[PDB]
């Protein structure tokens, strides 16, 4: 029922589009005076939410996925259960990567005068904090998945053999990069932006 | 492997943890050094089957006890499992039993044609293979009394599709048709249950896993057709199952398949099954090939096929038990190291 | 103007309530996949 | 014959003792079902008077 | 500055900071509650101290009424877009990070609840789990109290 | 324009969401943990009467929509404002939604409690105990939604 | 402007889903609970007239969608008010959108009901009582939308 | 008041009175006969006995049919508005209940004639369960009715 | 013109394609899943096989009603016609087309389960018939109902 | 206003859509059966080029789409009136989603057909006398594009 | 007006689709026959070169493809009329979306006939005969291109 | 009028799909036939440089993206004709949308070619001869759309 959904958008988004085109109307359909017109507020806030959203959405999935194999695989080896707790935490990093650049992006977010109100600057900033929030929330997101499944592997080969854990946590450095990379991205992008003014 | 561990987190770690327990090829060399089933007990008891025969005291210790109790703790850490188990994972888990059904009617219902008593022939029967209705096959003698009454209930009753009752009783002859033919239908429905609702890395080795299986039914049939059977090749090729590697052209040469050669020939010509029937014992070769198969499903992670790799695995533990404790209770150890370890 | 319909202010409540909407249909999609271990509750 | 039966154990019954009268009136020729068919071998029902059904 | 339209995405924001946190919430209560279940048939004397992951999945949804409630008592009918969107953005933070932090703690609590009935040294084990997935509740009802406090000025 | 024209809309569909979803949420919690008192009165019937408290703590869910739906119906005008509308949007929606979450988790605690109870007697307070955690879901939805609702018509103009 | 020409497209739109989305409900309780009833009682045909209890019960959420269709029906009414055919619409979707979850709570507790109740008689009193408290959903649906339809045409301008 | 686009909504209403009540009857019919000739090759004297639910599934498309040739006949060019919306809510009241009607009776048919062989009581249990699924579908004929009779009451 | 626009004959064209489409798919339907019941039913019992194409031809009427509703709103097309017409003739060609669809899914069901079962029992025979006679009737009743419409599409339009 | 610039965006969409659906059905039509024919006849190679009959027949209704997409091609103007664009969009719609659905009922019967004529010798008249009333149906759908495509320019402005 | 600018637009995307819809149907017949190849002449390799004709004929269809996106590439204008892209979409989509299908024909009968012709021969015969009527399918589309694309500026003005 | 302000952002995705759809293609061609091949060498090692056929053959689907990707890049400009947009998106889809059935094809055929030419070594030419009908095209897609972005910049004005 979801692709019958997906073609009847596409159709009527393609006889909408070509209607208004064939009309010779096919500028009304005008996304960037849509995005000279939103409210800056919107993409700043949407941006700061999204990002602290989705660090925490990977974060907990990452925790699911090496905490419920943790767990499984503590029951013949309980060894574990307290050593391999860093495959929790590199997981859960990445959630204070998103925290920390939400505040930092929440700084920004003064009340602008309604003179210069869709301005230049003001507009930037909306769109900088927008994509800045994208760009660090799924980020932390695949970071967290891809840190949890390659700890859900550690969990169990630490189980299987001691000496796999110090082999294996290497693929969670490799995988902790990527949040630790997005941090560093959503800060460059949001750089340059000034406050509302 | 993003969403494996919602319904199957729990339930990878304690079966990974149960693979962990498969004897090694050192912890076999130690148990083919005993002397006694008592030094076996000994030595087993130090592995992760400790203390499984501690009430039995060295004196009722035979070596059928053995594959009873250790068979036993199998079973029950496969109900653990299941009972663990929810939505398509635990009905992945009964398609499993299915097959220990079928060969628990098979079995039912000789001990019947013979009058073997109902107490004693459900002793035999396997554990796993449980349905509720399962003394009541003792009620009728014919095929379509023992469906109409019992069956019917029961999910082997999709299974009884093709078992044309001609109103002939039963026979020993017949009883082994219904067998092959209603484990023909399970490793169907089966393969389409993988193909269709299991995800994607457990299913590429899962269809080999089961493929294997269709072709070691197949080959057995058609060689087991040689001896105590006189059929025709269109009454045959309702036996075979058609899912596998081996059926689109191969098992048409195992169903016309008169001779030793027909089979050796039809199976010359398949590139995994060549040099079976040349040398050495082809049990052997089916049960080393299962391990194979079983042990790159191990390296797998987030698959569910893990439990396929690890009771089969396990059944071929006990099997290797069995084997050794037979080797060192009747004191011959000429093939002590016939055992098969891939782990 | 943008439009005189699909104004500023209707066009930017409805990116809101299709967002709001998207993620309520993904949690209610976790939720119904949410099945019981009943081999764990009988006797056998 | 299921009118017949019925109008017999209806007029007769009552004499073998109302013990013996038991209600599965109906007849299942299909195998879906083992009831409702008599026959005093079967504890699961009994003719109420002495009764044979002779289907040729 | 202050349009007709702008109290929707406030009162919207109060609906999803409670709405998200508490599907989380019952997924965690639940998906939790049937590892309860299913483990105090056969050993229920671990019954009281297996409750903590549906405690938990509470703690959640009062950090998500919180929001709605410091939400409810900001909204007017002449408030300005400003307020509007920081008061969404308010309720998306504490809506996701409460479903996400509700999901991560009934997938954690069966398992924990399970695991700790065969081995007892994974009590202490999945404590310490579910308390890094508890307070990413606490990491979203950060930005929500901050851009609270942000609502007028 | 404070009071556009197609300002009871978003009232009428924040009345209405309220008694649906939370009549979705009740459904499933009598539907799912029904079945499960259905298929363990059969064997022990004696306990038929205290396995009825999933049914009726998700029937209070209903109950929690029928308020919010009486209060919204007896403010909603002709000429309302906008903002009456939106806050009946969002106060329908709080009970609505979160109900619905509150009788999913009674439906799946009840169904998974009232089956382990009949082999375990001791499971039934732990039962009672996860119930309450679930019905609270939609009792703090209830409570949003009489906040927002005291806020609807307040200041408007 | 207040009373424009696209006004009765939500009433007529309401009155009709007040009998769709009903009828449809009852539709699934009639049919999952008669699988019920056709499947137990040819073991027990004793129990007819007695598990036709569910099947009742969902014909009377189509009943409760029948008295309100008939009564935004006659509500309606070329150059009416925008505001009454949202509190139509609003009506229309009360009952019909509770009364599909009251009658899917009642077919898939009804055929558990009748597959229990001929193994264990103890059971039929706890079914009714399970029934009674799914067939309240759709009262409590009925309730909101008449009291919603009592405020259509009510100082209306 | 009365524009060009209004017999629209009255097409719409008279086609969906008699497609979805038929697709309702097809379903009720495609069950109740595969229960039918899936029933009566071992039991062949009830065979005119078990029909019944597919004269039930009928029933439901004459339902429709009456619906649609009741809107046909207060079609018009110069219709109010109202008229074709009252047209749309008569055609989806009778075709979108009807529907759910031929989905009740295609189930229940199945599911009581093929265990209406096996015990002979269940017919009139059959029959009953029935009659309370075709008045799922006399509702919406009735709301239909209801609507249709004041599509054209007070209309300028 | 306003009650005659220019996108007007768009709906009737639509109306002219639909009522053959779709009573082509329900026909085929009807036609495939009852013609492997007579395919599979004829290699043990070849006897009965000019008796078991009762429901292809009951199939191929559905189509047979399809094409003249389909021939009598392409008669009634103009460039200068009416948007009233076009919108009934559309409703004509729906009510034909999506319920001779429905017919031949009904046919189809039924008569793949007829002839499946009445190779068995030689009663059933006249039982399908019976079946398929209610399963054609639900096509006859759109047939109906796009007649009674294409009788009103130019009617007393201006 | 009668011809429009954008008329003839409706007649290319035709003339493509009456052969690309015809080749997808005939596609269809010609696949399953020619793997029915070399499925079938590896063991009886002798009916060969007697079950060529649903190939054959399948390659019909694509014949029936490259009739009306040169009948319609060589009618397309660029001052052409939007009568003539829409009967050439109806046109290609109705040969083409008609000889998809015969193309469908020719691969399904053929196959069907054919693996059991194998068995049966005269079942290869009951196939042909089926696969007549299922190439009628593209013929049907031929003539219905024949009699609107000589209308499309009868008396245009 | 009677040649806007954005009437190359039509143009380039039938330029477009008439390779991308023959090129992945012939993809198809290539590669779901090229598995029924090499699965089968690993036993009987001297018949390697007879039965790869279905991959030819697949091959086939893309050079029909590859004619008619040459012939509309070279009609191409800044300045044309939005007839000429009109006209140069319905031949890129009547190529590319007939090719899709031949090539799932080609596809399909392909690797049937290749795994059927090494137990009997005289299934090779079948199978080129088969696979003429699935490649003809194609031919179809590139003469209703070519049609079309000799009536793209025939009388085109402005 | 005719050089609009928002006219290279056809060019520019189409820039993007000649490098997105292409580098599809290729990489499954390179990933499901090193699958074949770390399957076949196991017990076959001496065959491991001959199977890498499949994997530089998909390969130089990515190559064939980069070359026609980076000759839209250079001729992508500020005051860009719409027809020069209009025409670079259609290069780039028929560069991007081929390549990625070329992927497909090579993708499909190349892991049964090392399947099966490490159990029969004359297989291994005909697995060649698939590979270059499989290749042959995303080389024609390469051919159209060289000859197409030949001609944006050759009469466009103002």
């Amino acid at each position: 029922f979801s692709h019958f959904l997906y073609y009847l958008v596409l159709i009527v988004v393609i006889v909408y589009g070509l209607y208004k085109l064939f009309t010779g109307h096919g500028s009304d359909i005008n996304f960037g005076k849509f995005l000279l017109r939103t409210s800056p507020y919107m993409w700043a806030n949407l941006g700061i939410a999204l990002c602290v959203g989705l660090s925490v959405v990977g974060a907990a999935w990452g925790i699911f996925i090496t905490g419920s194999s943790m767990i499984g695989a503590g029951v013949r080896a309980p060894r574990i259960t307290t050593k391999n707790l860093i495959s929790i935490i590199f997981c859960e990093v990445v959630a204070i990567y998103g925290l920390i650049i939400a505040i930092v992006f929440s700084s920004k977010l003064t009340v602008a005068t309604a003179e210069n109100m869709y301005s230049k600057s003001n507009l930037y900033t909306g769109y900088s904090l927008f994509w800045a929030g994208i760009t660090v929330g799924a980020s932390n997101l695949i970071c967290g998945i891809a840190v949890g499944i390659t700890g859900a592997t550690a969990a169990i080969s630490d189980a299987a053999d001691s000496a796999l854990f110090v082999k294996i946590l290497v693929i969670e450095i490799f995988g902790s990069i990527l949040g630790l990379l997005g941090l560093i991205v959503g800060l460059l992008m949001a750089g340059k932006a000034s406050e509302f003014q | 492997g993003v969403y494996f561990n919602i319904d199957n987190g729990f339930i990878e770690g304690v079966v990974r943890g149960y693979r962990n327990g498969l004897l090694s090829n050192n912890q076999y060399i130690n148990l083919t050094q005993c002397d006694t089933l008592e030094d076996l007990k000994l030595q087993l008891s130090s592995t992760d089957y400790g203390n499984f025969l501690s009430s039995v005291s060295s004196e009722s210790l035979t070596t059928s006890l053995i594959q009873e109790y250790a068979s036993s703790k199998l079973y029950h850490e496969f109900n653990y499992i299941r009972d663990q188990s929810s939505g398509s994972t635990r009905k992945f888990m009964d398609y499993i039993t299915y097959g220990y059904m079928i060969d628990n009617v098979a079995l039912m219902i000789t001990g019947t044609i013979h009058d073997r008593d109902k107490g004693e022939i459900l002793q035999r029967c396997h554990p796993l293979g449980w349905f509720d209705t399962l003394p009541t096959l003792s009620v009728a003698t014919d095929l379509e009394s023992l469906y109409e009454t019992v069956l019917v209930d029961t999910p082997l009753a999709p299974y009884f599709k093709n078992c044309f009752d001609t109103a002939e009783e039963l026979d020993d002859m017949n009883i082994e048709i219904i067998r092959n033919k209603l484990y023909k239908a399970y490793l169907e429905d089966f393969y389409n249950f993988v193909t269709e609702e299991i995800p994607e890395p457990a299913k590429e080795c899962m269809q080999t896993l089961l493929g294997f299986e269709a072709d070691r039914r197949s080959i057995n049939i058609a060689l087991n057709s040689l001896q105590s059977s006189d059929i025709d090749p269109d009454l045959k090729s309702d036996l075979l199952p058609n899912i596998g590697k081996l059926y689109p052209l191969a098992t048409f040469h195992l169903a016309q398949a008169q001779d030793f050669e027909g089979v050796r020939a039809a199976l010359a010509n398949v590139y995994e099954y060549r040099g079976f029937l040349e040398t050495g014992n082809l049990e052997d070769h089916f049960y080393q090939l299962e391990m194979e198969l079983c042990r790159d499903a191990f390296t797998q992670q987030f698959a569910i096929s893990t439990v396929w790799a690890w009771m089969k695995s396990k059944e071929q533990e006990v099997r290797n038990i069995t084997w050794i404790a037979e080797c060192i209770a009747q004191n011959q150890r000429e093939r002590i190291n016939n055992y098969i370890s891939v782990y | 103007i943008l439009s005189s319909i699909w104004t500023e202010g209707l066009l930017m409540c409805l990116i809101v309530s299709a967002l709001l909407l998207f993620i309520l249909i993904v949690a209610l999609s976790w939720i119904s996949n949410l099945d019981i271990t009943y081999g764990a509750l009988e006797k056998s | 014959l299921s009118k017949c039966k019925s109008e017999l154990i209806d007029a007769f019954g009552f004499l073998g003792g109302n013990a013996f009268m038991k209600d599965k009136k109906g007849k299942i020729n299909k195998q879906d079902t083992s009831l409702h068919q008599y026959a005093s071998l079967v504890d699961t029902e009994y003719e109420p008077f002495v009764m044979y059904i002779i289907n040729l | 500055l202050c349009p007709v339209y702008a109290p929707f995405f406030g009162a919207i924001g109060c609906a999803s900071a409670i709405i998200f946190t508490s599907l989380g919430a019952a997924y965690g209560t639940a998906k939790s509650g049937v590892g309860i279940c299913a483990t105090c048939v056969l050993r229920p004397d671990l019954l009281f101290k297996n409750i903590v992951p549906v405690i938990m999945a509470g703690i959640i949804a009062i950090y998500g009424l919180v929001v709605s409630v410091l939400v409810c008592y900001s909204l007017g009918q002449k408030q300005a877009l400003y307020t509007g969107f920081i008061q969404l953005g308010a309720g998306l933070s504490v809506g996701l990070s409460g479903l996400a932090a509700g999901f991560a703690i009934g997938i954690v609590g069966d398992a924990g609840v399970r695991g700790s009935s065969q081995q007892p040294r994974l009590f202490v084990g999945m404590i310490l789990i579910l308390i890094f997935a508890e307070v990413l509740g606490l990491y979203g009802l950060i930005v929500a109290l901050l851009l609270n406090s942000r609502a007028t000025q």
